[PDB]
């Protein structure tokens, strides 16, 4: 059930704040999002096709 | 070591050559003799002998250390394949009067990643070689540029033999740089001043070897590199058989 909080207001502080966050865990395991935010340097020019070119060793 | 687009074969009849670094086959004046029967002969040719199609193998000369710039080494065409080292080819050109053939040439010399060096390989129509059509017999840096003149034609400008080699790339050419490459191929068509070729006086086309980045190495490594040579004659036409020749020398 609830404890003993009998409270008609809101809870002024939000619940992430005002409690601890139960969080479950799947067997399997979850992978991480893709990208933590859009910070990166970046490898350009990694690869070919195109330049002066096939004048070049085979 | 050697690679991928880069490693080559090419079948000649019961020949085959195998390169594992090639820069690929230089085709002279972009075209290859047709095998077309000359058109100033009304005897039908011997033609196609498969005996004959093929590629001759033989070792041209020693590189080394001591070569200059520009010192070369001739072998005269179809004349060095006339003789023994010739063949059915040989046989079958001493009994004919006249010959039209193409040729498809493959020089060889490898040393090691730690030599340094290169070579000139060119073929060139109505290159002046020896009176006598052989093959040089030492590397020479003989009669440049300016030809043989006369003992006595002491003021003569030059004689018509002349060979300027700063220019010898105007001829069909390959580079057997070390550091590139083990083998150079060339192919050149039928030119000649007539239709088809009483070979016995000419020599129409020479093949040509010189050296333009001499020979340097440290010690311990290969000294002398040898160069040898497969020439094939590409589809030659014979015509005008008579008794041989004879003195094939």
């Amino acid at each position: 059930s609830e404890g003993n909080e009998g409270v008609i207001i809101n809870n002024f502080y939000s619940n992430q704040y005002q409690n601890s966050i139960d969080l479950s865990a799947n067997a399997t395991g979850s992978d991480p999002p893709k990208t933590y935010g859009q910070f990166s340097n970046l490898l350009s020019g990694a690869v070919n096709a195109f330049s002066n070119m096939l004048p070049l060793l085979a | 070591e050697n690679l991928s687009d880069r490693v080559s074969q090419d079948t000649a009849g019961n020949t085959v050559t195998n390169t594992q670094s090639t820069v690929g086959r230089l085709v002279g004046y972009g075209t290859v003799h047709d095998g077309e029967h000359p058109a100033s002969c009304a005897d039908t040719a011997s033609e196609k002998i498969l005996a004959v199609e093929r590629y001759y193998t033989f070792k041209v000369n020693d590189w080394t250390s001591t070569q200059k710039p520009f010192e070369y080494i001739r072998i005269p065409l179809p004349h060095v394949l006339s003789g023994e080292d010739g063949g059915v080819f040989g046989a079958t050109l001493r009994r004919h009067y006249l010959v039209k053939t193409g040729w498809r040439v493959q020089v060889q010399c490898n040393a090691s990643q730690f030599h340094a060096g290169s070579l000139l390989v060119f073929m060139a129509p109505e290159y002046p070689t020896l009176d006598v059509f052989a093959m040089d017999n030492r590397w020479s840096k003989d009669n440049l540029p300016n030809g043989t003149r006369t003992q006595t034609n002491r003021k003569g400008p030059f004689a018509m033999d002349h060979q300027n080699f700063w220019q010898w790339t105007l001829y069909p050419h390959q580079f057997l740089n070390l550091r590139t490459n083990t083998t150079v191929d060339l192919e050149v068509p039928y030119v000649n001043i007539a239709p088809t070729s009483s070979w016995t006086q000419h020599a129409s086309w020479t093949l040509v070897i010189a050296v333009v980045a001499p020979l340097t190495y440290s010690t311990g490594a290969s000294t002398s590199l040898d160069i040898t040579a497969s020439i094939q004659p590409v589809r030659p036409v014979f015509n005008g058989l008579r008794h041989e020749v004879l003195s094939r020398q």
